[PDB]
């Protein structure tokens, strides 16, 4: 149920130093 | 890795270590997809013409690791393997197709902060996210140059690379279960797997839910961080219907 | 690499 959503990031709405660099290269 | 970084606490809480027993040394990565399963590529397990074949008692996996080398009390938790099982067409002798291997823990391991699963995607999240220019993210302990160890997990993201570039690289035949990611020589920057680091996953964050994908097992390459090659990954989506087989029926 | 218990 919970695959994929990080204990120490996503379970507390922390992001981790470049989870950004992925984000802004989904750009379709 | 190559031209990686220090992976932060808790980045990256489905790795896994296959670590050999005797002598005591790093395989390969491996990846936790539930309490009881651990993906890896088969070629960390099975490979005939360097003599490889390992069975259940010649390994363990760690979970929930930081230090490359340290027995990480109260953090790392140790699993031997109950049962080891192959891509029945694993293609070892010519190009490394169908390159997974699933493994079944003894006992299934506890969740911590450090240990958690990833997500394997379903047809919509390959057609999202496994396009040309899209980066995921690869970890692991193994080699930080071509010809040297880490102290800890080492991440590194990168980009997938378009299908015919990939296939212009490289001799060997490409097949539909494969894709290939990293920089072109044009791009400036760096990255790539290397020695100890193949059966680790390649990962994506999907946009629409926030959830980390595993896309890809570290298959193969031509040395590692070359000009003009790429690191080349088992298409995880593609071999799904074998994963979900081998779980029902055992 | 350290031992393991
Ligand atoms: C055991 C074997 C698979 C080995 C295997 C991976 C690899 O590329 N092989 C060499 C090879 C053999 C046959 C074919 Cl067809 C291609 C490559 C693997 C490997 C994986 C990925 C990279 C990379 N630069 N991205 C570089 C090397 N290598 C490291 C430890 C095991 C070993
Ligand atoms: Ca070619
Ligand atoms: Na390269």
């Amino acid at each position: 149920a919970d695959c994929g959503l990080r204990p120490l990031f996503e379970k507390k709405s922390l992001e981790d130093k470049t989870e950004r660099e992925l984000l802004e290269s989904y750009i379709d | 890795i190559v031209e990686g970084s220090d992976a932060e606490i808790g980045m990256s809480p489905w790795q896994v270590m296959l670590f050999r027993k005797s002598p005591q040394e790093l395989l390969c990565g491996a990846s936790l997809i539930s309490d009881r399963w651990v993906l890896t590529a088969a070629h960390c397990l099975l490979y005939p013409p360097w003599d490889k074949n390992f069975t259940e008692n010649d390994l363990l996996v760690r979970i929930g690791k930081h230090s490359r080398t340290r027995y990480e009390r109260n953090i790392e938790k140790i699993s031997m393997l109950e049962k080891i099982y192959i891509h029945p067409r694993y293609n070892w002798r010519e190009n490394l197709d169908r390159d997974i291997a699933l493994m079944k823990l003894k006992k299934p391991v506890a969740f911590s902060d450090y240990i958690h699963p990833v997500c394997l995607p379903d047809r919509e999240t390959a057609a999202s996210l496994l396009q040309a220019g899209y980066k995921g993210r690869v970890t692991g302990w193994g080699n930080l140059k071509e010809t040297g160890q880490p102290s800890v997990l080492q991440v590194v993201n990168l980009p997938i690379v378009e299908r015919p570039v990939c296939k212009d690289s490289t001799r060997i035949r490409i097949t539909d279960n494969m894709f290939c990611a990293g920089y072109k020589p044009d791009e400036g920057k760096r990255g790539d797997a290397c020695e100890g680091d193949s059966g680790g996953p390649f990962v994506m964050k999907s946009p629409f839910n926030n959830r980390w994908y595993q896309m890809g097992i570290v298959s193969w390459g031509e040395g590692c961080d070359r000009d003009g090659k790429y690191g080349f990954y088992t298409h995880v989506f593609r071999l799904k219907k074998w994963i979900q087989k081998v779980i029902d029926q055992f | 690499f350290e031992e393991i218990p």
